């Protein structure tokens, strides 16, 4: 049941990896993976009904 | 070479300028790295750089100094020594950021009857010690930065005792390389020796060296040039010999970022 | 038992650690998520949203609605600044409390390009050209159009497109700047000038406001998490 | 056994 | 492909010579060191060389925890006139001399930092009272975050700053930190200023220290005894050990030859004579 | 829990240990390296660079520029030494502060071949032959050319190639020598003599300096890391 | 995710090996491998533009 | 003064391991050192002391030996040190075969100096059977805790 | 698929311009 | 990197084995295997140049 | 150079295209087209005045 | 699984 | 993986 993931190696001395095994039945007990996703800001930065083309007039 | 070519006879051409020499001791490329422009993979400011090319990457001759039996040594900082040199200086003061490499050509001829040896050292981050024992790190910008005239080394540390109006200058002791380390070890820095019987010049090609890809040329000097008499000047049986030393330095692969109005520094 | 040897760090509590621990409520029936609108995945998304700058923090205008209003008028052309601002997004008092400024105050380091958008709120009949400027650091901060012109700038013509944006491009010596006032990592100068002048016909207000907004570009990032000074709990 | 990411 | 623990080159057997080849003659003016080996100037035998440079690799040279500071804290009686001492230290390797000198063989460096904390305590007054086991809080306060004014004020909440709660008498505390510089390498030497003095500005206004870059380079460690005031006063010391892991270094320098005098390269009068008397023709 | 048994060494802090430990700044955005010139991978690279020897540590010449200058003159031939030096690279006062000497003072043991290069700094018109010597230990240290001749040596003819190198070959009983003065691991004797004499024409300086340099050969190594005595912090 | 490397065996009593598993996501938490490379000293010992041949005159 | 201890490393201060090693002339081995630490009160006082941390510093031949319990050498930037906490498992480290010879000599029939005729007797003299004066260096041990009212 | 530790977008080299394309001109009333 | 060796089982209750993993880079840190070899005593008990045949006269 | 073999020297030969103050000091001449001449066995040195003109031909 | 150097 | 003696 071992999970093997890679580290993003910052300062250097191949891919360096690390190992994780969950010891508990409840996912609440698990550490955080930090393997997170990003998304586009659009729902906040461009919430407009008609798609904005930045080279065009915002108002036409 | 069988067609006459020699280690001792060189010609260097940059921009509209040429240096010749008939008594060189080869030439040095610091850390084996030739100067280069900043690569896109290492780039940092995003604006289009200014790259003046032949307008600034050319040989500039600084004021000639004089070597005598009492000379303890001289020092210059780069880019500071070139801050007033033609379009290099202009491009420097108009931009926030700038990086540059250099060809440093130290000139000093004499005769087969003179003797003496100058150690010519190029030091990255050549931090020099101050004149005070009441305050550390207190050398003023104006005294740290002499421009083309440079500064000199002394054989004696002598503390500034005027506490009301402190001198705020360096007190660089020669056998301590002006920074608290022994001069005999300065040879780990890129160097050549002008030993009068052997050669009449030193040539050091310096890459841009820094912990950053580009930086403030006006706030920070990347390289220091230190010239010290390892063996004193001597001639025939004269008590007061003199021979001149001339520095000619060329910026190489220099580029600038962050264009605005010109910087007008307080230099006195 | 398996032979083991306790190493340094043993038994400490590092508040930034990432370990497993026993669940106090085993087999608990968790309520499923629902698809709530407005999920955020990264704090920099919030930094990319325009929020309004409190430009005029004068003694009488600060901490009032007036601090957001930069007053313009139809006076004859001058080369004197409408406003002057330091590019210190986490520490200059005009930027530090914007949403960008606030998020930056939970981090030690920032990097990337920024953008300032100005909104003209005068009447349709009012015309004008303004010069918006960014001078990277190292020289005399621009106090006259003559100097500001020489740096990064946008000449804004007022008209139907009400607003104009100047991008402050990432131009720095260091790879990251500090989120405090620091000369080594200083950012330079934002300023706004009259290019021509505001002109109005008769029967029209001769004075009006512009509003300004700041936000981060897609190349903007922060690092080294830290506590802010923007909140406290004395006693 | 082992997962690999 | 050559590794730090590889054996150095074998000595090859070499015999007598009479030629125009002149390895012994050179010219140091060029800036080069003559790459000679014994077989160039004497007769040699074949030797299979087993020695290696493994312990002088940059990593191995630095692979040790060095003490960089001693922080003092206490926990007094509640009745004291003097405040409960909590400690504040600006992070640096320049308060002590040994690791500093080793790092300064080089101009620039990159490394991950391992910090280990050794904590000791004692009684001060010739009392007979006891104290229950102490817990210490070591808070990292990065440049910008609020510095504690009192041992118990709001900043010790640490919602975002990293803190270590250390229990007395347990194994010394330890954390790692990545390469955190704002430059691509740490500068052991900065020949410059953090401000340009402008002519149009006053001298005071354009002034700054020689060789100093960011005023608060790496922030602060603040340490406190978390336990409330106790009738018998206990004083503690936290010794901080720094080890540079995963290290790279650039541009070699002559080592510090005269005593350190402040965070810069400055030297004090009276310390400038390291070398001793020895006669030129005396072994 | 997994049955475990704590072994000796448990909970100690060895300053030379090599263990993992938790990161205080998780997910920190590290700044990438750039290709800075001058990277060093091993301290022995520094030991292979020539640095200049403070040969003349007389009471008046020590701790001044003069200590690096060995004075020669055109006097009639003598069999008396120009200089005498012990092969104790970390402890003899003339060698201990060179870059080689300095690095050796962070280690307990050294081994390998070394080399001494001398630079003639007189005028082009000055000629001369010198004898540079290495006597391995065990006999009377050479005080006359007659004895020095019998050991490892180079007869240096002065001319266009300004400098000359003598290699001190690794000749030792032990596999490594101590970095302190020790009779069991003694290295022997370096000395320089006039082979003929310095000759100059008229109108020429009759006295001049030679400079000397030491560096390690490619077969040179050190071990057992230690603190130096070359720096301290009293109080 | 186990890394198996060999030891350079000094005093003796095949290849003897040792095992390493990284327990953390951040490479900064990792111990030092000590699996380091060497390089030629030339950038410091022979920084000259024209390659030096040691049997030849350094100056010609 | 506060007593810190200095010991020149050797197996010859006690007799039992010495006799066993001396069944042989030469040896090679890796060395395992284990440290057992005990403490007590001395004065018929009633005062207490908080738990002690000890520093065991290895000082190889050449490195500066401590003159005071608290001087600069205890910084240990390069010397190996063990910080041991009282009442925990006894400390332990290993050391490789560290000899400067290809084996440890349990017996050396010789001197470290040759007496020369041209030199004085004093100058050529040395102890019988002794090789390197400081064979393996020193262990220096101290209590890291500051002074306490009860000793 | 874009992760939190992915590098942000590269700056692309861009030259001079003279067109009807007006990126700098906008209208914040829209809410964008 | 696990080493699996057999035990010489003395008192009994197949081959019983035990497992060993080295945790450190330096072989000096390793425990002792006790997997040692024996040799003939001859270099000490029969150091003679001419091979001894025990049924024969030692001197002929 | 017609001095003796024993005489050494470095000279600066300069060409300043027109339009500024004619060089009367090395400082100004350095900034234009120039050759720094080292005196030695090759007795002579050449500076090329490159065609640098506004007009396609100059008047005589 | 396992890497081997 | 595993060695076996
Ligand atoms: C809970 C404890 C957290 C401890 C966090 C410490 C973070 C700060 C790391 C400081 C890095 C110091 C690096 C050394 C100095 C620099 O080399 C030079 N002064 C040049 O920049
Ligand atoms: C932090 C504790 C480090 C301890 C380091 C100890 C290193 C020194 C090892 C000493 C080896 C002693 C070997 C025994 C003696 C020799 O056999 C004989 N006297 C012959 O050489
Ligand atoms: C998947 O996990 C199969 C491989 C098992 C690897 C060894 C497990 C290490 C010990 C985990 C103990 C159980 C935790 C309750
Ligand atoms: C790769 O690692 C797969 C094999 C797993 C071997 C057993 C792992 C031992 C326990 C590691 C625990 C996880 C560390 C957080
Ligand atoms: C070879 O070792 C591959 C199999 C790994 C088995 C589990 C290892 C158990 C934990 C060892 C940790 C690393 C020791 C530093």
């Amino acid at each position: 049941g071992a999970q093997v993931s890679s580290q993003k190696v910052g300062a250097h001395e191949s891919t360096i990896n690390y190992t994780t095994i969950n010891y508990y039945r409840d996912s609440a007990s698990n550490a955080a993976s930090k393997q997170d996703f990003s998304q586009d800001p659009s729902k906040f930065t461009e919430p407009i009904k008609d798609v904005l083309i930045k080279t065009a007039p915002m108002l036409n | 070479e069988a067609c006459g070519y020699s280690d001792r006879v060189l010609q260097l051409t940059l921009g509209n300028s040429t240096i010749t020499t008939q008594e060189a001791a080869n030439s040095v490329v610091a850390y084996g790295r030739w100067p280069e422009y900043l690569r896109d993979s290492e780039a940092n400011p995003v604006d289009q750089p200014t790259e003046p090319d032949v307008a600034a990457c050319r040989f500039y001759t600084l004021d000639t100094v004089s070597w005598t039996k009492e000379s303890r040594g001289w020092w210059w900082k780069l880019p500071d020594a070139l801050r007033d040199m033609g379009l290099f200086g202009q491009n420097m003061y108009y931009h926030y950021l700038g990086r540059s490499g250099y060809t440093v050509h130290v000139q000093c001829n004499a005769s087969k009857f003179h003797q003496g040896a100058l150690g010519v050292f190029a030091v990255p981050e050549m931090c020099l010690a101050g004149d005070s024992n009441t305050t550390t790190m207190h050398t003023s910008y104006q005294n740290a930065n002499p421009g083309e005239k440079g500064g000199t080394f002394t054989g004696t540390f002598t503390p500034d005792n005027n506490q009301t109006s402190p001198a705020r200058r360096f007190c660089p002791v020669d056998y301590l390389l002006g920074n608290g380390t022994l001069l005999g070890n300065a040879f780990v820095f890129p160097h050549q020796i002008i030993n009068l019987r052997t050669n009449n010049c030193a040539t050091l090609v310096l890459p841009y060296v820094n912990s950053l890809s580009i930086d403030s040329m006006v706030k920070h000097n990347n390289w220091g040039i230190a010239i010290l008499p390892l063996a004193p000047l001597n001639f025939a049986s004269e008590s007061s010999p003199e021979i001149p030393i001339t520095l000619t330095i060329a910026p190489m692969c220099c580029e600038f970022n962050g264009l605005r109005n010109i910087t007008l520094p307080r230099l006195q | 038992g398996l032979p083991v040897m306790n190493t340094p760090g043993s038994n400490q509590y590092l508040t930034a650690d990432n370990f497993q621990s026993p669940c106090a409520l085993p087999e608990f029936d968790v309520t499923p998520p629902i698809d709530i609108p407005g999920e955020v995945k990264n704090m920099m998304e919030l930094a990319e949203i325009d929020t309004m700058i409190p430009f005029d923090l004068s003694a009488t205008k600060k901490n009032t609605m007036e601090m957001y209003r930069v007053r313009l008028s139809d006076k004859p052309h001058t080369d004197d600044p409408i406003l002057c601002l330091s590019l210190s997004p986490a520490s200059d008092p005009r930027l530090s409390h914007t949403m960008l400024g606030e998020i930056l105050n939970y981090y030690t380091h920032w990097a990337g390009s920024l953008k300032f958008t100005f909104l003209f709120c005068g009447s349709m009949m009012a015309t004008g050209k303004l010069l918006v400027s960014y001078a990277p650091p190292g020289a005399d901060p621009p106090k006259k159009r003559k100097e500001a012109m020489l740096g990064t700038h946008v000449i804004w013509d007022i008209g139907l497109q009400s607003s104009c944006t100047m991008v402050v491009p990432w131009i720095s010596n260091t790879t990251y700047r500090q989120t405090i006032d620091d000369s080594f990592t200083e950012g330079g100068y934002i300023s706004v000038f009259y290019q021509t002048r505001i002109v109005v016909p008769l029967s029209t207000p001769r004075e009006m406001d512009i509003l300004g907004f700041v936000s981060a570009c897609n190349d903007f990032s922060v690092r080294l998490l830290r506590d802010t000074t923007h909140i406290e709990q004395k006693a | 056994g082992s997962s690999s990411t | 492909a050559a590794t730090s623990r590889d054996a150095l080159p074998n000595t090859e057997a070499s015999g007598p010579t009479h030629s125009k080849e002149i390895p012994a003659l050179t010219a140091v003016e060029t800036g080069a060191t003559n790459p000679l080996v014994p077989s160039d100037t004497v007769q040699t035998r074949h030797v299979v060389q087993h020695r290696s440079r493994s312990e002088s690799s940059i990593e191995s040279f630095f692979a040790r925890g060095a003490c960089v500071t001693i922080m003092t804290v206490d926990n007094p009686a509640s009745t004291t006139n003097k405040d409960k001492l909590f400690a504040v230290w600006k992070i640096t390797y320049k308060d002590t001399v040994q690791l500093r000198r080793k790092l300064e063989f080089f101009t620039y460096s990159r490394f991950d930092m391992e910090l280990t904390f050794v904590v000791t305590a004692n009684f001060t007054e010739t009392n007979n009272g006891h104290a229950l086991n102490q817990v210490y809080q070591i808070m990292y306060i990065p440049p910008g975050a609020p510095v504690p004014e009192k041992w118990d004020d709001y900043t010790w909440q640490t919602s975002s700053n990293p803190s270590i709660f250390y229990t007395y008498g347990t194994a010394p505390a330890r954390i790692s930190v990545p390469y955190v510089g704002i430059s691509n390498a740490y500068s052991h030497f900065y020949d410059g200023f953090s401000k340009v003095p402008l002519k149009d500005q006053s001298a005071a206004l354009g002034d700054s220290l020689y060789g100093a870059a960011s005023l608060n380079d790496f922030g602060i460690l603040a340490v406190r005894v978390v336990n409330d005031h106790n009738p018998t006063k206990v004083t503690s010391k936290i010794r901080v050990y720094l080890k540079p892991k995963h290290i790279r270094v650039w541009c070699p320098r002559p080592p510090r030859a005269v005593a350190y005098y402040g965070p810069g390269v400055d030297y004090k009068d009276g310390t400038l004579t390291p070398l001793s008397t020895k006669d030129l023709t005396t072994y």
